[PDB]
């Protein structure tokens, strides 16, 4: 894109932060108008400022706009523990369309850690007659999003059927995400146990099945 | 203050052409443009153009000015300052790099230096463009796990393995179970297929009080499944409330 | 004033999305009948 | 400045639906038919020549055929129209033989 | 279903020809915010 | 451009008011049956005098527009300024303040001309 | 505090003159016997047009209150300006000047606004 924002900005709890969008001249900022939009991935976004420094209709006060001849900034005042996601700028006028930036992804400090809860699933008894065997692990409730998953056979590295989703947001202003390990109707029946090792900030969590019992 | 309701999600070969709708209602449909907003996972959030259902005079972004066409509908009155309407927006030549989410959104103003500012938005309709074809979900009973035993809390669910393409909507005994139900999303697997998973935290002491019935719809394929979740877990740390 | 529905289509009931003002009606001779309806305003496209 | 200030306004296009009383109008082609006022028509306000329509774009508004207020107000004009015409007329009481 | 001929109320008469007119009344009188302020 | 009477009525309330001195020209114009009228155009002139007389008690008297001392409440519907005069229509506006209207019209005729006409007569001896 | 219409009729001049609005305020108010308001009520707005006349062709069209460039000729029961605002009401005062209320109506409709306006169309050309 030609409109670029900057790549990471973070803040604390009570305080404000400044989200930067600049660009060559055609597109910003002289004889231009500049607004702001709160996108969380995956839902649809919410006009906070238009022309510049005016809020839409029902925005908290806590948002704020200031333009200059060759950028323009973005305040947010008292953060919230739901304001940590992507915002973007967009550079219009009366008359031309829409020119959006890179993006911003903001990042809350100051907030309180979150122990992940994982859950590990068997294979069901239908799919033991189809015959296959997934081994599901659940990841949800864990700040920030940023974990890494892998597998063991029987206390033994497994690199062959691992993949791990993307952490993902929840409503609840935390993470989720989940990993799936792809095995062998053999195999489940010829190691004693299969686990899910999960590491957050050094801390590793671990959830273990047996299909001898 | 008003609505904006798009088409069901689509699965379009390169080449095709796909036409998606959106119906409005809450307000006057010919005093507020239509723009149409799409975002990819390569080229970002991208503004495609805006339409005036009043006069009729559309505005396309120069990428989308040769294989871009939007249509609206005339304006039904419900009431003296509310109406129902519907645009729509046609997509030629499509491409391997038009797979994403496109929206319909609601003009700002009416008069003004930001009249055709996307303000109110819809709920987007997903467009995977891909050779393909559509494959039926395989919808699989997850057995109840022990999630605390001091607690006497417990987690059930269901597995939607192997789909394609996205989206896949799972709801709970017609949607009378929304509370503790907990969506994952899906993985990209090496085939080309995705799969995810649902899960429900329900206590344990709920057994012959609550029927659990997993809802999963699959449009694409115009198939409904129905399962009964057992609610005799296997889990020994569960077991022991039991 | 006096609002005047512009509509091909109208019920006589309901919202209107061509609306006019005038001062005065247009000539509406008062043909007293019944059963039939005797030099009226004829209606457009289809019949009312 | 950012604290706004009440401006009264005279002459904005602000209606609201009521009742009043309706006068006629009926050409000046009409009035030369004479022959004794005929019907209504004797100091009936002539119509004007060149009328005016305001189409008014944008503007959606309710209409009620039923619920309509000139229709019982001119039923009540034709009615009384009847009687005025047929106070100076002959009254035939002695035709009861 | 079955229809026959009626009549009897004059009223109906009318409404076949009022059908697209309402009295409306014009209040030109209305107060609107703006950042305006007169003299001293 | 002129819309004629009522023509700015699905217009904006900025726009429409290019066009108040249209509605306010149309608004006076100028044996029984014949009395129809004349109680009419009788109730016309009251009417328009009743208008007239806010028009005047109030700190105007000179029509179209003109404007007071009077700080908008934000209860009466708490609308931003771009958001009045280009995003409603007076119909629809009017039928939000219907509630507040009379209130507002006690802070004008008497809140202002009374206590600021009494105050330039202070003003105007010195 | 509101009295209400002649309200502070008993009351001084001075106490009175806070009561302006108030009675001008409803002093316009928005087959046979029904005729009877009929030629009431045009007499009625006959009535307020004439005092609106004359509050016209005065130095004043602005109502309520408005100042006038004439001298008082002592003729005109001479009391001081405590003396009249501050132990006098309207009634009691408009008996004793009743004798030369259309001696000083005459003073202010043409002595004033057609030499004074007439005096201003020399002023503005220049
Ligand atoms: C009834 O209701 C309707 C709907 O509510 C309402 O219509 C709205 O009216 C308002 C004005 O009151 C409009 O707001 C303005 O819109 C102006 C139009 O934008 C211009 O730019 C368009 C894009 O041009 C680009 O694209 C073309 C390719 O298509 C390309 O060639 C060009 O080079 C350029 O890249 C252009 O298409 C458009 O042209 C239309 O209009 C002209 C007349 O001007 C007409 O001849 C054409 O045929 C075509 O229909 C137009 O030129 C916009 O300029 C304007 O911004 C200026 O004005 C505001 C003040 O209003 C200033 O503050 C500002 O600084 C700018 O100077 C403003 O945004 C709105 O768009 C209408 N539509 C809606 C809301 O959907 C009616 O007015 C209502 N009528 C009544 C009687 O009530
Ligand atoms: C009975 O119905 C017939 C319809 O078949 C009536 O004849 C039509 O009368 C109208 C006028 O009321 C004519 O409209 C005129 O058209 C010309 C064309 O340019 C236009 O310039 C005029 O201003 C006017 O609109 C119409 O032409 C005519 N139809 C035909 C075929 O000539 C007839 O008048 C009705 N009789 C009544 C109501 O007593
Ligand atoms: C006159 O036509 C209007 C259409 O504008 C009718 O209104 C609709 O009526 C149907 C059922 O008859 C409802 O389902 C719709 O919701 C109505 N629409 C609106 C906007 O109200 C109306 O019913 C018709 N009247 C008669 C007597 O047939
Ligand atoms: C209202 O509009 C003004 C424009 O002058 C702007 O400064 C202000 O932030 C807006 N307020 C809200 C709540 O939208
Ligand atoms: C504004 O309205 C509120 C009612 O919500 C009222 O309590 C308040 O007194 C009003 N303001 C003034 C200055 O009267
Ligand atoms: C005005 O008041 C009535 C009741 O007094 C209420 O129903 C209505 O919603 C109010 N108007 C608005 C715009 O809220
Ligand atoms: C004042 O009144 C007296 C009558 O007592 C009269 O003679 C005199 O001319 C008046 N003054 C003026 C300036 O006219
Ligand atoms: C007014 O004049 C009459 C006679 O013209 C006289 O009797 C009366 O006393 C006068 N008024 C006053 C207050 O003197």
């Amino acid at each position: 894109s030609v409109l670029t924002q900057s790549a990471s900005v973070s803040g604390s709890l009570g305080q404000s932060v400044t989200i930067s969008c600049t660009g060559p001249n055609s597109v910003c900022c002289s004889h231009k108008s500049i607004s702001w939009y709160q996108w969380p991935p995956g839902r649809a976004p919410t006009l906070i400022i238009y022309e510049d420094n005016e809020r839409a209709p029902g925005i908290s006060p806590r948002f704020s706009g200031y333009k200059s001849y060759w950028s323009a900034y973005l305040t947010i005042s008292d953060l919230r523990p739901e304001d940590e996601t992507t915002y973007y700028c967009c550079s219009y006028t009366h008359n031309s369309g829409c020119v959006f930036g890179t993006g911003t992804k903001v990042s809350v400090l100051g907030q309180s850690k979150a122990n992940p809860s994982v859950t590990l699933f068997p294979p069901s008894s239908e799919e033991l007659q189809a015959n296959k065997a997934t081994l599901v692990c659940l990841i949800s409730d864990f700040y920030p999003g940023a974990v890494t998953v892998a597998w063991k056979a029987d206390s033994s590295p497994v690199k062959a059927g691992v993949e791990t989703t993307t952490p993902s947001k929840q409503s609840n202003n935390k993470y989720a995400a989940s990993s799936y390990l792809s095995l062998t109707p053999e195999q489940w029946k010829s190691h004693r146990s299969y686990s899910c090792q999960v590491t957050h900030e050094g801390s590793t969590v671990e959830k273990t099945v047996a299909p001898t019992e | 203050q008003g609505q904006l309701v798009q088409s069901g999600a689509e699965l379009k070969k390169p080449g095709a052409s796909v036409k998606i709708s959106c119906k409005t209602s809450g307000y006057r449909f010919n005093f507020y443009h239509i723009n149409w907003i799409r975002q990819t996972a390569g080229r970002g959030p991208e503004w495609m153009g805006w339409i005036s259902p009043y006069s009729g005079d559309k505005n396309l972004a120069p990428a989308f000015q040769d294989r871009v066409i939007m249509t609206t509908d005339t304006e039904v009155p419900v009431t003296s300052f509310t109406s129902t309407g519907a645009a729509y927006m046609e997509i030629r030549n499509l491409k391997f790099d038009d797979t994403g989410t496109y929206f319909c959104a609601k003009g700002l103003l009416r008069d003004g230096s930001s009249t055709w500012l996307p303000y109110l938005w819809g709920q987007g309709t997903l467009l995977t463009v891909s050779s393909a074809s559509t494959k039926g979900p395989s919808v699989f009973p997850l057995a109840p796990s022990s999630k605390s035993t001091s607690g006497g809390t417990a987690a059930l669910g269901c597995l939607v393995k192997d789909y394609f393409p996205e989206p896949v909507t799972v709801s709970w005994n017609s949607g009378a179970l929304t509370s503790g139900v907990h969506t994952f999303p899906a993985v990209l697997q090496s085939s080309g297929l995705y799969s995810l998973s649902s899960v429900v935290t329900v206590p344990s002491s709920s057994l012959g009080t609550q029927t659990y019935i997993c809802n999963v719809n699959h449009k694409p394929s115009n198939t409904k499944v129905d399962k009964r979740v057992e609610p005799k877990s296997c889990d020994k740390g569960l077991e022991v409330l039991f | 004033a006096i609002l005047k529905c512009k509509d091909k289509k109208f019920n006589g009931t309901g919202p209107c999305p061509s609306v006019s003002t005038v001062q005065c009606t247009h000539g509406i001779k008062p043909v007293v009948s019944t059963q039939l309806l005797l030099n009226g305003s004829l209606a457009e496209e289809e019949v009312m | 400045a950012e604290n706004l200030w009440v401006t009264v306004y005279y002459g904005v296009p602000v209606w609201k639906d009521a009742e009043t009383t309706l006068f006629c109008a009926s050409d000046a082609k009409a009035y030369e038919t004479e022959k004794h006022n005929v019907w209504a028509t004797h100091a009936c306000v002539p119509t004007d020549p060149n009328p005016q329509e305001i189409h008014l774009e944008n503007v959606t508004e309710e209409f009620n055929m039923w619920k309509n207020n000139m229709v019982e107000q001119m039923h009540t004009d034709i009615i009384s129209l009847w009687d005025q015409s047929l106070k100076p007329c002959v009254k035939l009481t002695p035709l009861c033989v | 279903e079955t229809f026959r001929p009626g009549g009897g109320d004059m009223r109906d008469n009318w409404r076949s020809e009022l059908y697209k007119y309402k009295v409306v009344k014009i209040e030109p009188l209305g107060v609107a915010p703006t950042r305006c302020k007169r003299r001293v | 451009v002129f819309l004629g009477f009522l023509g700015a009525a699905g217009s904006t309330m900025g726009a429409a008011s290019m066009t108040l001195t249209v509605q306010a020209r149309n608004l006076l114009s100028g044996t029984v049956w014949g009395i129809k009228q004349l109680q009419a155009r009788v109730l016309a002139v009251e009417r328009y005098l009743r208008d007239q007389q806010l028009l005047g008690i109030w700190g105007c008297s000179g029509k179209l527009i003109c404007c007071t001392n009077v700080p908008w409440n934000s209860s009466w519907s708490n609308r931003n300024l771009s958001e009045i005069w280009d995003n409603m229509t007076w119909l629809q506006w009017d039928k939000e303040i219907s509630n507040y209207t009379q209130i507002i019209y006690g802070l004008l005729e008497e809140s202002q001309n009374q206590q600021e006409k009494n105050e330039q007569d202070l003003l105007a001896l010195d």
